[PDB]
């Protein structure tokens, strides 16, 4: 007769990694490299979102 | 306009330069929302007269 013993499935060859970009282009760069830095007593902030 | 929190800048959206005389009425619809702290927005531009 015939007996269903096991299975032989094909395994994935590899895995592809990348990002879809999406909400992007951060202006975060213009924080550290700038001009006219404030003083210690003066307080400053720059929200990034 | 004092007490600030956030300021986002983008180019104009949903506007063109078309010149015609006749029946070309259009309808613009959005979905204003506020969920999870994000004022979500869904839109569907449906030019119809
Ligand atoms: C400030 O200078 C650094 C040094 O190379 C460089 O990353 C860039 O010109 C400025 N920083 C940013 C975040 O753009």
């Amino acid at each position: 007769g015939i007996y269903q013993t096991s299975n032989f499935r094909v395994q994935p060859t590899e895995s592809i990694v990348r990002f879809p970009n999406i909400t992007n282009l951060c202006p975060f760069g213009e924080v550290f490299n700038a001009t006219r830095f404030a003083s210690v007593y003066a307080w400053n902030r720059k929200r990034i979102s | 306009a004092n007490n600030c929190t956030f300021e986002y800048v983008s180019q104009p959206f949903l506007m063109d330069l078309e010149g015609k005389q006749g029946n070309f009425k259009n309808l613009r619809e959005f979905v204003f929302k506020n969920i999870d702290g994000y004022f979500k927005i869904y839109s569907k531009h449906t030019p119809i007269n």
